[PDB]
């Protein structure tokens, strides 16, 4: 796992939550 | 340097007659719009496939044309993406993240009939997959494209138990592409490397 | 239900052959001339010359150099016209026309350079869009192929020729009247089914 | 014949009638 | 006629194989990107990896992984230039740039990952297009090629390669000047 | 002819970008 590409989906999540 | 924008338009419509392009691609900025099979050139809320010609369109595609109605009506509420069958004619949806979310095959056809709905998409659920994604190489975030795109049916269904196995065999379909979920795919896919 | 009135009163699609070459063009202005020559950001032309086909052959080729000045389109009040303004003749289908006439749905008119003809009549669209609710809804679905007009630059297809599709041409074009399509949906949204 | 879909073409015909 | 300036200096048509693949995307800002990624709202990324193709077959889907950032166009005055953002070669065939080192027409540059090149030249195009005049229709309107350029992100083509022809590329786009393409119109229409 | 001018003005307008 590519740890930036770990943190770039991390704020994915963070969205989506926002989102709901 | 890394810049990214909102998308004005939330996806963006193009439709098939058997395995051939027909038309332009459809983008809508509204929340709400409706594919239908009728003839009005100028809303921005009706992709009216009707108007559009094709000199290859053999008998049963002009059949199936005819049966395509109200056609179907999709709204993007939220983070959610909803198709209700307004067609008199059941049409068929084939979603990975509509599959996967109930554990379906991911070829899995659903079939919607006249007045019904079903939660096509779901940005949470996406968003999750695309986070234990990257733990499994380029491979599986590479092919989480198809995971931004559906495919519609809107009167003859495929797959499994049906004669048709391709959606390319069938008469009149779309397919979607949710430009949300594809902006947040780029953005992983870059880190993945090689 | 609502509605707007088109900002384009027509789109025009570019054939070669059996595949679409080049982007759908809409005309906004109600003049416009469909020539073969490189302006790319004129409203009022739709300039095929810089349109390219990597499967574009021979014939095609040579067809694409007598497109000269093409056909030139106006829309005055409630009807449409073609007229060559190539040096070659054009070969033009348009239902609406061949109906006027008592011609065959499939007849296809040869516009020598220098003439022109009466591709469309609003009026008369819009009477057989009446008497047509009366057939079902096949017959009123079947009134957008009167919404569609093709035309051929240089060489004629059909009956007579030996070109019997459209497909077989090498440059033809296809144009779609938002106009009477726009009314043609109002009809068939209440005709159920 | 619906009744409403004549009266939505019978509306064009003025319509294409008033170009004239 | 009236002659207005275009809006869009150029459009890209991507091509998988024989077949069209997408829209035609049009630069408005003097740099854009041709990538493989998935963005589809960026003025100046033109995103390959989210156009699909029903018809793409499994050589074409290895060289749409391979693509990455891609080449970078600007222009900086009258010219343009390719940059390969790319950590696998392009192959670029620009009449405009084969004719200012006399090259064949149909000859293909490759673009090594970090290398750029320039591209096009208005003052070159303007020149021979001058000088053309004299040599009759045919040769003014075997100019439009010169307004042309096509790429290929993964697999060369042409001398030099197996695959002969443009179209036998797995991932290839084509590029239309319109800047270039207006003076040409004024030309030919004046030419008879 | 006409047109050698307007290719004449097009040279003096591809110089006038440097």
């Amino acid at each position: 796992p590519p740890p930036a590409a770990v943190e770039a989906a991390r704020q994915i999540e963070r969205e989506a939550q926002q989102q709901q | 340097p890394v810049t990214y924008s909102e998308p004005a338009f939330w996806c963006s419509i193009a439709y098939y007659e058997l395995n051939q392009r027909v038309g332009e691609t459809f983008h809508a900025s509204q929340p709400s719009l409706t594919v239908d099979g009728f003839t009005d050139p100028s809303n921005s809320e009706r992709f009216c496939l009707g108007l559009l010609s094709n000199v290859n369109r053999n008998a049963t595609v002009e059949m199936t044309r005819r049966h395509i109605g109200r056609g179907v009506r999709l709204y993007y509420i939220g983070g959610e993406v909803f198709a209700e069958c307004l067609s008199d004619s059941a049409i068929f949806v084939q979603s990975p993240n509509c599959n996967q979310r109930y554990g379906w095959h991911p070829a899995t056809v659903c079939k919607i009939p006249p007045g019904c709905n079903l939660k096509i998409f779901n940005n949470q659920e996406f968003a999750a997959l695309l986070a234990q994604s990257v733990n499994q190489g380029f491979e599986a975030v590479y092919q989480l494209t198809r995971m931004c795109t559906i495919r519609m049916s809107f009167v003859k269904g495929w797959g499994a138990e049906y004669r048709r196995q391709t959606v390319t065999s069938t008469p009149c379909w779309i397919e979607l592409h949710l430009n949300g979920p594809l902006q947040w795919l780029d953005k992983v896919l870059t880190q993945m490397g090689s």
